[PDB]
Order: C-alpha cells, then sequence, then structure tokens
C-alpha cells in the first residue's frame, strides 16, 4: 500500500492565555487604525515582538500574530491606545484570540 | 502618520 501523505496546517486561529507578571504581558504590539500598517494595508493589531522566557513565549504567543480579541473583545477598528488599554487592563489571566499565518 | 508599537 502506498506512503501516507502527511497534512499540512495552512493557518489557524488559536486562543493563548497569558499570565502576566510583574513586567507586564511580555510582548509588543504594533498597528492601529490611521497607523502606518504593520503588514500590507492590515491597520489591524499584531504581535510585533514577543519576550524570550517571558509570559506570552511561554503561553505560545508569536510574532506576526494578529491580535482579534483580548478578553473576549474584538479589537477589529481599534487604534493603537485602545488595543495598548485592552491589555493593560485586562487582569491577570488574558485571554489572546489571534490568527496566525505561518505555521 | 506614524508606526505605533508599544511594550505591554
Amino acid at each position: 500500500n502506498l506512503l501516507i501523505e502527511p497534512a499540512r496546517i495552512e493557518e489557524e486561529e488559536l486562543t493563548l492565555t497569558i499570565l502576566r507578571q510583574t513586567g507586564g504581558l511580555g510582548i509588543s504590539i504594533a498597528g492601529g487604525k490611521g497607523s502606518t500598517p504593520y503588514k500590507g494595508d492590515d491597520e489591524g493589531i499584531f504581535i510585533s515582538r514577543v519576550s524570550e522566557e517571558g509570559p506570552a513565549a511561554r503561553a505560545g504567543v508569536r510574532v506576526g500574530d494578529k491580535l482579534l480579541e483580548v478578553n473576549g473583545v474584538a479589537l477589529q477598528g481599534a487604534e493603537h491606545h485602545e488595543a495598548v488599554e485592552a491589555l493593560r487592563g485586562a487582569g491577570t489571566a488574558v485571554q489572546m484570540r489571534v490568527w496566525r499565518e505561518r505555521m | 502618520k506614524h508606526f505605533r508599537e508599544t511594550e505591554v
């Protein structure tokens, strides 16, 4: 019988839960309505940096992830300062719904 | 306009 051909995950949406440490969430975000897009014409919010061995890294967040929701509140159409505020106010466990195109 | 990036 013929060899199995492995599957290929092309893209995903996933929810990562970051446990805030004294230093913060261990990420930078970039983007926002009216701002210079992080990617193409997409004015959304993206994870632009992930601190090595910080909380986000341990939670499985990756640079390039598009940040769709913070604790269930959608960031679609948000300005940069609004996304920063959502994240700073998200409490101890921060559920991050992201879109990941690079596997 | 600016590229906006913030550590959180």
